[PDB]
């Protein structure tokens, strides 16, 4: 009774990685929320 | 050895001393580093080639 993720296909390869980093696991649950980002790519 | 295995170690605090006094090494050798000093250096990246 409830839902569980099956499918991740986003990339056919993946070489020479660059960086790498998990965060510690946890739940996902599967009136509304609002999820604000801000992305800043400087220096 | 031909298919050496290489470890890229990044975003994480180095235990040099600890890692030096685990096991008993036999061959210890550093150019261009010492091994106390690297507890006070910084760097970019880290490969390891077991
Ligand atoms: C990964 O890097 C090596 C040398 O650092 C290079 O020979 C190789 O071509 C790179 N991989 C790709 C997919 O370009």
């Amino acid at each position: 009774k409830s839902w569980m993720e099956s499918e991740f296909r986003v990339y056919s390869s993946a070489n020479n990685c660059t960086f790498e980093y998990v965060s510690q696991p946890f739940l996902m649950d599967l009136f509304k929320n609002l999820r604000e980002f801000v992305f800043k790519n400087i220096d | 050895v031909y298919a050496w295995n290489r470890k890229r170690i990044s975003n994480c605090v180095a235990d040099y001393s600890v890692l030096y006094n685990s096991a008993s090494f036999s061959t210890f050798k550093c150019y261009g580093v010492s091994p106390t000093k690297l507890n006070d250096l910084c760097f970019t990246n880290v490969y390891a080639d077991s």
